[PDB]
RNA sequence: GCGCGGAGUCCGCGCACCA
RNA sequence: CAGUGAGCGGCGAGCGAAGAGGGAACGAACUCGUUGCCGAAUCGGGUCUUACAAGGCCUUAAGUUGUGGCACAAAUAUCAUUUCGUGGUUGGUGCAGGAGUGGCGAAAUUCAAGCGCAAAGCAAACCCGUUGCUGAAUACAACCCUUCAUGUGAGUAUUGAGCCAAAGAAGGUGUUAGCCCAUUGAGCCAUAAACCUGAGCGCCUCAUGAACAAGCGAGUAGCACUGUUUGGGAAUGCAGUGUCAAGUUGGCAGGUAUUUGUCUGCCAAAGUUAAAUACAGAGUAGGAAGACCGAUAGCGAACAAGUAGCGUGAGCGAAAGUUUGAAAAGCACUUUGGAAAGAGAGUGAAAUAGAACCUGAAGUCGUGACAAAGACAAUGGAAGUACCUCCAUUUCAAG
RNA sequence: UGAAAUGAGCGGAGUAUUUGAGCUGGCACGGGCACGCACUCUUCUCCGUGAUGCUCCAUGUUGGCGAUGGAAAUGGGGUGCCCCCACCCGUCUUGAAACACGGACCAAGGAGUCAAACAGACGCGCAAGGGAGGAGAUAUGGCCAGUACUUCUCUCGUACUGAAAGGGAGAUGCAAAAUGCAUCUGUGGUGUGCACACGUCAAAUCCGUUUGAUUUGCCCAACACC
RNA sequence: UCGAACCACCUAGUAGCUGGUUCACAUCGAAGUUUCCCUCAGGAUAGCUGGUGCUAGUAGAAGUAUUGUGCGGUAAAGCGAUACUUUAAAUGUGCAAACAAACCGGCCUUAGCCAACUGCAAGGCCGGAAAGAAAAGAAUUAGAGGCACCAAGUGGGCCUUCUUCGGUAAGCGGAGCAGGCGAUGCGGAAUGAACCGCUUAGGGAUAUGUGGCGUCAAAACUUAUGGGCUCAUUCUCGAUACGUAAAGGGUGUUGGUGG
RNA sequence: UAAGGCCAAUUAGUGAAUGCCCAUUAUUCCUUUGGUAAGGGCGGAAACGGAGAAAGUGUAGCCCUUCCGAUGUAGAUGUGGCCUGGAGGUUAGGACGAAGCUUAUGGCGUGAGCCUAAGAUGGACCGGCCUCUAGUGCAGAUCUUGGUUGGCGUAGCAAAGAUCUAACGGAGAUAUACUCAACAUGCAACGUUGGAUACUGGAGCGGGGAAGGAUUUCGUGCCAACGGCACUCGUA
RNA sequence: GAUGCAUCCAAGUGGUGUAUAUCGCAAACUGAUUUCUGCCCAGUGCUCUGAAUGUCAACGUGACGAGAUUCACCGACGCG
RNA sequence: UUAAUGAGAUUCCCUCUGUCCCGAGUUACUAUCUAGCGAAACGACAGUCAAGGGAACGGACUUGAAGGGCUAAGCGGGGAAAGAAGACCCUGUUGAGUUUGACUCCAGUCUGGCUCUGUGCGGCGACAU
RNA sequence: CGUAAAAGCUUGCUUGAUUAACGAUUUCCAGUACGAAUCGAGACUGCGAAAGCAAGGCCAGCGAUCCUUUGCGAUGAACAAAUCAUACCAGAGGUGUCAGAAUAAUUACCACAGGGAUAACUGGCUUUGGCGGCCAA
RNA sequence: CACUGACAGGGAACGUGAGCUGGGUUUAGACCGUCGUGAGACAGGUUGGUUUUACCCUACUUAGCUGGAAAUUGCGAGAA
RNA sequence: AACGUGUCGCGAUGGAUGACUUGGCUUCCUAUUUCGUUGAAGAACGCAGUAAAGUGCGAUAAGUGGUAUCAAUUGCAGAUUC
């Protein structure tokens, strides 16, 4: 809203906060990102290290669908089991079955302590996650 | 003075703004509600015109491509001639009773074909075909009672009498088996990946 | 930098040129 | 998807898309050439059928240097006919109903109180209250007092009773209107063709549905050089010249060049095609609006505006609301003046509303009264005093 | 002007009280005590009124003027005069009253805006999740270009790292395995560190409790070293 | 209209340069300097300033002393030449002065040192002590420590005191330390950005600072019951600092030393 | 016999700390405003001099008491801070006179401003409060457009020699208050005809044409504007 | 000496000196008559001759390699 | 070097004269006064001096000297008078005209290859043989 | 500046002038980089009987991105082989205007935005050159 | 050179351009020398080349009218 | 004295402000919606009882014919389903 701006407060102050000596001129530094290697070098180097140069191999026609690969951790598995099966679950008995690719996940990672044992179906799994879930009493089944 | 800000890339350096010297290059959406109203009005009028035929033709169920959308399902363009022959239908006749035909699509697996054959049979069991001549009824055509009790399916997808796309069922709970407790699958997965990855170098030597 | 001569060095000639 | 952990870029400034996913639309598909089987079965022109018929008869006119028919991936095969039907998109004659278009078409007070001042108020949420009650305008009119006078336009305003609403929704009418006027439905009438209706319904003519072994588009595609364009990077598309194929055992595409094997998708070099999309200084016939501008604004233009006017010309381009009043009732007549006008008289609520006539600011000027005042430029600050004051407030007797 | 007068000053009670000056009887001070430390003259003393009053305002004496008016009085406004004071505004500039630029008068107009990307601060909703957009559906067929409803998708985030092929994070105990084993109510440790709990200390208090400091336990947020 | 005509359009061309930029009060309040830049009439960067806070309110405080303990080669002094240097100040400058610290004895651990450890090094645990820092001149405080975030103006300076380098000198150029003006009036020096005094909400009373007390002009209505000295004739005796005349003469007058 | 220059006093060998004058400084008193501000009251005691008494950033501040600071260019920030056009709500006003305009009309506010009075002004709309919104505040830009203004009845209207006279025409005169024969109280200027005097001087202020112009040509009227003086006249 | 020299034009069976033809046409310098117009070819210009292989471009030829390539040989004005 | 020619540049002589010594008198039209008509430029506010200090050349400030008001004709000392965002000089990562043995290029001109492009006869080669 | 059985001179043997897991630090300083320098841990060594000393000649002697090129040990996205290209790490080719554009004249025919931040003229300050005086000489 | 008693030196925005003049200096035209490949340069020479406005304020020169001692008022009274 | 200065009452010149709005600007929608040799768009000249511009029209010229309405047009004249 216009009634809250600083121009309203500056009506009557002839210079509007830009000074008498150095004024409000058009483009006193150049336009845009000009000068990044000459007269704005300090700002560029102090706040954006790494900006200039080249690195690594090229990849001409990138498709993200064949690289799709979301991950979920062991101590987050209860997000995918409904609350009625979670309490009934117990090691050495009947366990809920979680299908990762239908919930939008491809890989199971092994961070933390698992809370509800279960059978997990996944495309990929890490070795520590596999070991941990087997020790806790569940299993991993590979899918595609 | 510039401080610590992101380096800007705002891309507005062509003559896009209309002014005294430029026509501009701009697109606004101020007619959006009026166009919404107009489209709905046209749909209702068209339904009344084609009564009692359904507003939308019958379409098959297909699988989405790529490894990201592998697990989804949707409606495709039309039924393949192989599915139509499995259902017992001349494609040229099927085009006249509100079935879409697509001669480009192939059937590479049995289950995808079975689903669509079942769709076609469910539809054919509920079709009510009106006679060409009110005087004489030939073969499988409706009598006059059905012409009296004829209705229009105005559903957004034309799936009233075949239903929506079906999905694979969900596995029920079960117990963990002995071999599953016994050995991991990580090594098996890594072995398959390494076999494919180092194929060629393992075979030249 | 490239070719010719004449006593890797030098001497001439004609050509080449994105740190 | 994506201002992109693609990519292009003195790798600087900057630039910059595609496949997949949710949707809009969708009765969406067809025609030549070629191959095989036929071979004038085709076209034009006369003439006759209610007819320049997709019909008969005649025509060398065109055409065999090829018009036309049948079959080919949604296919199962060539012919063979007579049966029942079908076609309002064969042509000729008729006959309806609808939509559209144009006209016609609704309610309730000019209800009761009268004029400067009660056609105005008070009774403290609601009820009392259909009830009560009551006058500080015995007015005002320019220094003060007496005498004579003169002074209120039109009730859509107030107050009291009452009606209509499936209509309260804006506009007009001499001040602010549901009931003064127009408008608004229900419904009625009239239509050249076209459009919609068991692909509306009859006749005549004319068509015709179902049972009964080879091939696929050549100065083309590609390649070399040059130029240009693209995010396209040992070359994304295109253009010029040189060079110039293959034969479905084939060819093209699979985003890093070459040679060699695999695998996947597709079949260029001929053609037609609705809807969903644009209208960034168009137009025709109608409509609906706005937290926009309000006559130096808003289009240059609210007006005889692309006008008057300017320039040899291409071109350039204003100012200006006519807003007197409810109504012209637009000042008869007398008197001075050559006239314009003046002084009287009259209309009107109002003439200080008298014709470019509502309101009528600032700045500048005239006139009457008053205050003073040397040359100290004027203006200005502070603190008093002389004179004035259409201003305010407080006090008048026991205070 | 006494609407709580705190007074050596206003009240009640008596005549004494105790301040100094002279003069008086162990240690100190100096080589005796000028009179340090301890045990007659000269002045007035003791006692009293809390706020059931949180705040504001209302209280003497004697004259002049004012008895309803072309009144009196106080304040404001106008104009002249006297004494004193006092360089022309805006601007650039180290420096303007400047012989530095702009400046005859008045009216109306006249200059930090709209969009898009990012960030910080503040307000609001939800939270390991948050939120669309486009579009549809039906209330819905001037009101109605609004409001009410919606899937399954998309996007940002819950995980990072490598040029890339790729890989991918708990604790404790035993143990030493180049994928060890066992438990699962749990800050990986150390130093500094709100509040709360347990005791102590000092100050005040109709005196039952406050105001500070401090020991021990656990330490939330946070910082430092591992 | 010509060292490139005229008309319309791209075009509101770009401008580190010149001009302008519209209401009030309140709380705070600068800089002309550093580094880099085809960088010198411009920027970015740190500093100075405002806003917002976070954190256990006296803490890890100080443009200042004292005591203890380190650093120094200028002034002065001296003798290369005919100022270099043994010596050596004043004014400075670094560190410390009991609550995450240091002192006294258990013990644990180290694939640290040592011939070895009951020694040494390091990290911890358990205990003790604690004028919480005496006396000897033996500190003081209008003395609450630390940590972030966001952003403005400025990057032409100038004057003075004491040091100074260049220059014959300059109201000239270049520097060091501090205070000022710029950004600020008020009271004084007749007048003056910077001198002297004092630094500012709107008003009374009392008393002062700098400067004054013959009139102008407030104050000795020309004070004293204080002492000396001075006479000057065309710019002229003299008389408020900062601020705008020398050698040499004089029996003019007043005194001092030695002869 | 300083009102000069050096020194020294404070009413003078009498006997005891300050002769006098002047600040936006110092001390003190009153009022405002703001704080890194500091305390207290806020269950209506009862009865019946006056009223009030809000758990509170900011106000006409909830009410008392107390202490300290207050200037400032460029610049930052705050404000139950002021003002203008329009929207959603709410509450009012107006023909017994809305907006606009005028002022020796006072009152309120530190101020931006707000409100009342009078109009011997006007003739139909509009005010307060809470939210929302913007083409939202002028003294100056050799600023834009309109209108005024001193200079000023001024500078000037000086090449091309020049007119005079009578009669007629015309409102354009011979235009008078007392007194007065006439002068000293109606000036100046014009068209036509006659007469006089001059000029152009045949490379002409003679008579016909082209370019350019387009009714300016003719007659009768008229004299507002135009013919930089004038008109009874005109290419008006 | 016209198959020309100078030269316009985006272009063509396009245009100008040229309706011409060396006593002509095109491009420069000096500036009547009279009397004269010296020396310098080093530089820079202009102009003329060959070494067929001094040097080079595309094209062309041969060899190596599975091929993209790589190497060698040839190569006109001009320059020297 | 040159006769003749020249609104070309220079020096001397004769004639002549208000060019001068050294100014005086006269005319016509103005100015001046009147009737009619009637502008502009410029315009912060204004308008007496001496000395002082000051952005070091004051109308306004400090201390002194003058100064009654209103007018006509002249005049050129001052108003650092008016006229125009200094044409000199410098600055800017501002122009344009012109030059070349400046950087980067384009027409034009010449030269090679391929092509347009046919039919016979010889000669010299090179690859096979 | 420092150094005397040496840091100078002669002599014997040598290559620590190599490599050095991205250790920390100083100078400039924004507490960025570059150049130079200090204290280190590991490998392999030199000299010496030994303790030790040595990763140049103490202190000036040097250089980003992109591109080219050499040394050392993953990719070319439907697969596979051999070439070719590319990638991570470490050096080398250079910017002397040295925190790093690829750059010749002239205008008197001249232009624009500005500058008293800056010259040519008066004025001010200071000196100049003028110019003779005053004591002694 | 000549006269004379004598032919001293200075200041006033290096007094004095809306007072004049315009020879010099300082635009554009043109010639020479030297310099420069060249366009052009020369603190070297030469010839030719628009000099605008006062009617305002003050000052000065002359020319008119007219108030006034509380220097316009108080009645506020001072005689060379 | 006069000229000049200041204040108040009343007049002139001037055309601001307020209220008014058949105009502008901006957004959205609906169609048997797209000119011309069968002579368009544009340009010129004319037409009324009275007629300069503007509007309408074309020698049938401020209009002929048809359908629907139902008593005007209007400055002045002129003259019911005609
Ligand atoms: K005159
Ligand atoms: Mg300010
Ligand atoms: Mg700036
Ligand atoms: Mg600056
Ligand atoms: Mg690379
Ligand atoms: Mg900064
Ligand atoms: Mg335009
Ligand atoms: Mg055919
Ligand atoms: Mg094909
Ligand atoms: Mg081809
Ligand atoms: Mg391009
Ligand atoms: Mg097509
Ligand atoms: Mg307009
Ligand atoms: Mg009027
Ligand atoms: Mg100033
Ligand atoms: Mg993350
Ligand atoms: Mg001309
Ligand atoms: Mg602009
Ligand atoms: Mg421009
Ligand atoms: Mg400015
Ligand atoms: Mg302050
Ligand atoms: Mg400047
Ligand atoms: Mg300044
Ligand atoms: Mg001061
Ligand atoms: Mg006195
Ligand atoms: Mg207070
Ligand atoms: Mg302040
Ligand atoms: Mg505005
Ligand atoms: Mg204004
Ligand atoms: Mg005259
Ligand atoms: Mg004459
Ligand atoms: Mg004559
Ligand atoms: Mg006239
Ligand atoms: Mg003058
Ligand atoms: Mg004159
Ligand atoms: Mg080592
Ligand atoms: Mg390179
Ligand atoms: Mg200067
Ligand atoms: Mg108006
Ligand atoms: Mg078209
Ligand atoms: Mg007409
Ligand atoms: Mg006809
Ligand atoms: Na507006
Ligand atoms: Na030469």
């Amino acid at each position: 809203p216009t009634r809250f701006k600083k121009c309203r407060h500056q009506r009557g102050s002839t210079f509007c906060g830009y000074g008498r000596v150095g004024k409000h001129r058009k483009h006193e530094s150049g336009r845009g990102n000009a000068g990044g290697m000459h007269h704005h070098r300090i700002n560029f180097d102090k706040y954006h290290p790494g900006y200039f140069g080249k690195l690594g191999m090229d990849h001409y026609h990138r498709k993200k669908n064949p690289m799709w690969k979301p991950t979920i951790n062991l101590n987050n598995l209860s997000r995918l089991i409904a609350a009625e099966e979670a309490a009934k679950a117990a090691k050495g008995g009947t366990l809920p079955v979680v299908d990762l690719q239908s919930s939008g996940y491809a890989k199971l990672l092994g961070n933390g302590h698992i809370q509800v044992p279960c059978i997990v179906k996944a495309r990929y799994v890490s070795k520590l996650a596999d070991k941990k879930i087997r020790k806790a009493g569940g299993a991993v089944v590979l899918q595609a | 003075p510039k401080g610590n800000n992101a380096i800007p890339h705002v891309h507005q350096k062509k003559h896009w703004n209309p002014c005294s010297s430029q026509k501009g290059n701009v697109k606004v959406f101020l007619n959006q509600p009026a166009q919404k109203h107009r489209r709905r009005r046209l749909r209702l009028l068209k339904a009344k015109k084609v009564f009692p035929r359904p507003l939308k033709a019958l379409r098959p169920q297909v699988n989405c491509p790529t490894v990201r959308h592998n697990m989804k399902r949707r409606l495709g363009r039309g039924f393949s001639p192989a599915e139509l022959k499995a259902a017992g239908l001349n494609p040229q006749y099927a085009a006249t009773i509100g079935i879409r035909v697509d001669s480009r699509r192939k059937n590479k697996s049995e289950e995808g074909m079975n689903v669509n054959v079942q769709r076609l049979k469910t539809y054919m069991s509920k079709l009510v075909l009106f006679p060409m001549n009110h005087k004489k009824v030939q073969k499988g055509e409706a009598s006059e009672e059905e012409v009296k009790a004829a209705t229009q399916d105005r559903s957004r997808f034309g799936d009233a009498a075949v239903g929506a796309v079906v999905y694979p069922s969900a596995e029920a709970p079960r117990a963990v088996s002995a071999e599953e407790k016994s050995m991991c699958v990580y090594a098996f997965l890594k072995k398959n990946h390494s076999a494919v990855r180092f194929f060629g170098t393992n075979s030249s030597r």
